[PDB]
């Protein structure tokens, strides 16, 4: 697909998505707010504010299935694995307790200082039987 | 940590049943052998509640079973489960064996040879203790089998009287045949415990004949459930036969109490020997005739090294599949012959089966496996 | 010493699969059971029957002939 | 022996290849050989672009039979493009056993 898409495809992409009010002008440091607003009004106001083509997509709440993929490739030295379930969204108030819960499992890599008796019950076992290179959440 | 892999007792059962690599195409036919195990525990168990009551008194034996199948609670059920639950343990054997002559299963020399011994022991316990319901069929088959082994030129005279305890059936015989039933059974179980030790270290088979170490799935959740399902399907047919039409597989001539004063008119054993009894009387020359009777369970050890094909199993051998179905039809005509009086064609015809059970797997099958080697260039 | 770690070596292959809880277990059983049997019975109806077919003939021949020479002996028992 | 009537014989060679059904499951002939200890060493001498093909053919043509279909008729391995890729690596292992044997004997 990165072998065919040409100038026309790109120019309407740039026209249909790059527009306000989908944009934010952010600044930090030693900036002054009034000066920033004055400078914004000069270079930006020549801008199309009314929606072009009225291309408003409708959000589809995501499906989530239970599948599994396996790729063999027997000549590599080490193996990678990942496992996951479904979670909340951005504005859901259930995020903070899940953060507090995932911080109890922890993380570990085979170059940490004081392994084999660090507080997590999973890190302290991998350090002493030597099963891991690393894991994370 | 993981208790399933460090305890001295559970290593043995995890490595043996729960976690062993198994193929994945196995036909149901790989099913039956387990069923035999179910039968083995049931023949032992049901069979002790009869030696509890039975009396090895030569003029007390027959009335014993007659009072048990009347007198006590539920004894009429147990008598018949014991008489019928071995009409089917002998059903299982002919399937578990015939398959190993389809899916090239004898190249397991160690597994195969600790088999035939078990065949001989199981086949002999049933005769050795179907003569102690103490009826006319029981005595008058005992006499006939006894008089053959006595035709050995120097062997015969001496051995025959040691099993009678005299000259003819008395208190001295029923006692030591009832000696026999108890012990062949326990000994047999230990030979079955060793059959499987060989099995670990080669793994099972698959109905194509090609080693598949590539894709082996466990034997938990899959083989465990398939097995339980089929097993609780053997208990439909067993119980329907016993509790609907029990009298179907027997004979009405272990009911007249044993006498030397009568003699049965059309003596013949139950169905599942009449095959290794139709060779016997098919031929004259008693000393020879006994030898041709055992040529059969030892015909079998002679058939791993007559193999002459390049591939394993009949699935890819469509011309040999013809000769395997003229073996079983042979063994069916040969069982129709036996349990029946002697007439004009019976002698001529039973003869052909005797000539052929040997010409099929002695000459034909090693010479018709090259005519097709020559066709695929091996 | 032949558990799930050490067996054959294979490379460059891939496989996919769902769960059981996101599927139904009867995908057109009625409308696919019959054609399989229709196509397979034909192939091996010819490979199990003809060997067995020559026993019906000999059994019926012997049965009826013996019945003759048992129920109709007084035919040739000439006076 | 005969040559003119051998054209008849070639015909039956096409018959047997259609009777045995290893083409129906997507295989070639040399995939169906019984591996005793002379064929366990002439497999360890294959180049690693022919070893991997034999693994993928067998693993696909063995899960068809636990599902009990076969493969579309256009996909059947045709008769004449079959390959004997293992005859040459095997008529050397046998030829060198026989030699250790005349040595010991005589
Ligand atoms: C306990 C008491 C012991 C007695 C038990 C009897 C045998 C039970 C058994 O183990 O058979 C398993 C077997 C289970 O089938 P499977 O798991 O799919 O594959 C095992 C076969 O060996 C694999 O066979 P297959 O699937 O490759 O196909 C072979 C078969 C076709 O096999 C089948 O497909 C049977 C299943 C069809 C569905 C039946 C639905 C009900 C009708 O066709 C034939 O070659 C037979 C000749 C033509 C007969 C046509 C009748 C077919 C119906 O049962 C049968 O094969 C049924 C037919 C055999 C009965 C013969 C009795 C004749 C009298
Ligand atoms: C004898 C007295 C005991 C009576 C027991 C009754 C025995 C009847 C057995 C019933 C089987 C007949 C119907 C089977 C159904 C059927 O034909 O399925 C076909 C099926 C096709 O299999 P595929 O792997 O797909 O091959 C490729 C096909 N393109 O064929 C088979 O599976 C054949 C399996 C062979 C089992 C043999 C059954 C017993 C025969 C014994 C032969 C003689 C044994 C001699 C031993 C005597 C001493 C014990
Ligand atoms: C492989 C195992 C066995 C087989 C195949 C077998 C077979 C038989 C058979 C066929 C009978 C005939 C019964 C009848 O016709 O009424 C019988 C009777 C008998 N068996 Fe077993 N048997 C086995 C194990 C045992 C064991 C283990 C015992 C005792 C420990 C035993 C004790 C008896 C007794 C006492 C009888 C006579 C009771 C009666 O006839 O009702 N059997 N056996
Ligand atoms: C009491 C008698 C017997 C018992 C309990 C018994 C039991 C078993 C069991 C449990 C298995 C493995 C499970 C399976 O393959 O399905 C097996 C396999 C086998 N048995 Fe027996 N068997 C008996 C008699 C015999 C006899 C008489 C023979 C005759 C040769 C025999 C030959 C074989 C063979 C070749 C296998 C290999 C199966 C395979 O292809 O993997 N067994 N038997």
């Amino acid at each position: 697909n990165v072998r065919k898409l040409s100038r026309a495809d790109l120019t309407e992409y740039v026209s249909q998505h790059y527009k306000a009010p989908r944009m934010v002008l952010a600044a930090a440091g030693g900036v002054e707010h009034r000066q920033l607003l004055d400078l914004a009004q000069k270079h930006f106001s020549s801008l199309s504010g009314t929606y072009v083509e009225d291309a408003v997509p409708a959000f589809t709440p995501c499906r989530f299935t239970g599948s599994e993929i396996r790729h063999r490739d027997d000549a590599l030295p080490l193996a990678h694995v990942a496992i996951a379930v479904e979670g909340p969204g951005w504005a859901n108030p259930d995020n903070v307790p899940l953060q507090v819960a995932n911080a109890i499992i922890g993380h570990y890599d085979s170059t940490y200082g004081g392994g084999t008796h660090m507080s997590s019950t999973l890190a302290s076992v991998a350090a002493t039987r030597k099963l891991c290179q690393s894991f994370q959440t | 940590t993981n208790i399933r892999k460090s305890h001295p007792l559970m290593k043995i059962i995890n490595n043996a049943f729960i976690d062993l690599p198994a193929p994945s195409n196995i036909s149901s036919w790989w099913n039956f052998g387990s069923l035999l195990g179910i039968c083995l525990i049931l023949q032992i168990l049901t069979g002790l509640f009869l030696a509890m009551h039975y009396t090895s008194d030569t003029t007390t034996a027959f009335s014993s079973v007659t009072h048990i199948c009347r007198d006590v609670n539920y004894g009429w059920v147990i008598r018949y489960l014991h008489a019928n639950g071995a009409s089917m343990f002998f059903i299982c054997l002919f399937i578990h064996v015939g398959r190993g002559l389809y899916y090239g299963s004898y190249m397991f020399l160690e597994t195969w040879n600790i088999g035939v011994v078990l065949l001989f022991t199981v086949m002999a316990t049933a005769f050795m203790g179907y003569v102690l319901p103490w009826g006319q069929m029981s005595f008058w088959g005992a006499t006939v089998i006894t008089n053959l082994l006595s035709a050995i030129p120097y062997i015969g005279t001496d051995l025959v009287e040691w099993i009678w305890g005299g000259f003819s059936v008395d208190k001295a015989t029923l006692t030591r045949f009832f000696a026999f039933h108890f012990i062949l059974p326990f000994i047999i179980t230990a030979l079955a415990a060793v059959h499987l030790l060989f099995l670990h270290e080669t793994g099972s088979n698959n109905p194509t004949g090609i080693s598949s170490d590539m894709d082996k799935i466990p034997f938990h959740p899959y083989y465990t459930i398939k097995d339980i399902l089929g097993a609780l399907f053997m208990m439909l047919i067993l119980l329907i036969l016993v509790l609907f039409s029990p009298d179907l597989l027997g004979d009405p001539d272990n009911y007249t109490p044993a006498n030397p004063l009568n003699t049965p008119p059309h003596i013949k054993p139950e169905w599942y020997f009449l095959f290794a009894y139709a060779i016997l009387r098919s031929i004259p020359n008693k000393l020879g005739g006994v030898l041709a009777l055992v040529a059969s369970i030892l015909i079998l050890i002679l058939m791993p090294m007559l193999h002459t094909s390049k591939q394993r199993s009949m699935m890819f051998r469509p011309l040999s599949q013809c000769l395997f179905w003229m073996l079983v039809a042979d063994l069916i005509t040969l069982t129709w012959i036996g349990g029946q009086p002697v007439e004009h064609p019976f002698i001529i015809i039973g003869q052909l089966a005797s000539i052929l059970y040997f010409l099929i797997i002695l000459v034909l099958m090693p010479i018709t496996s090259i005519i097709e080697n020559n066709l695929l260039k091996w | 010493g032949r558990e799930f770690g050490h067996l054959t070596r294979m490379r460059h292959v891939i496989t996919y699969s769902l769960s059981p809880f996101e599927q139904r277990a009867f995908p057109h059983y009625f409308t696919k059971g019959i054609p399989n049997v229709l196509r397979r019975t034909r192939a091996c109806i010819l490979r199990v029957a003809p060997p067995f077919v020559v026993f019906y003939l000999v059994y019926t021949w012997g049965t009826q002939e013996f019945e003759k020479s048992k129920r109709k002996n007084p035919a040739a028992y000439e006076n | 022996a005969v040559a003119a009537s051998s054209k008849w014989l070639e015909g039956i060679r096409k018959w047997y290849y259609n009777a045995a059904g290893f083409n129906k499951l997507g295989l070639m002939r040399d995939d169906t050989i019984y591996e005793d200890d002379d064929v366990k060493e002439a497999i360890r001498r294959l180049p690693e672009n022919l070893y991997n093909d034999r693994v993928f053919r067998i693993k696909r043509a063995l899960d068809l039979t636990m599902r009990q279909q076969i493969l579309p008729k256009e996909q059947w391995t045709k008769y004449e493009e079959d390959k004997f890729y293992l005859e040459p690596y095997l008529k050397e292992v046998i030829r060198e056993r026989k030699e250790r044997e005349e040595w010991a004997k005589k």
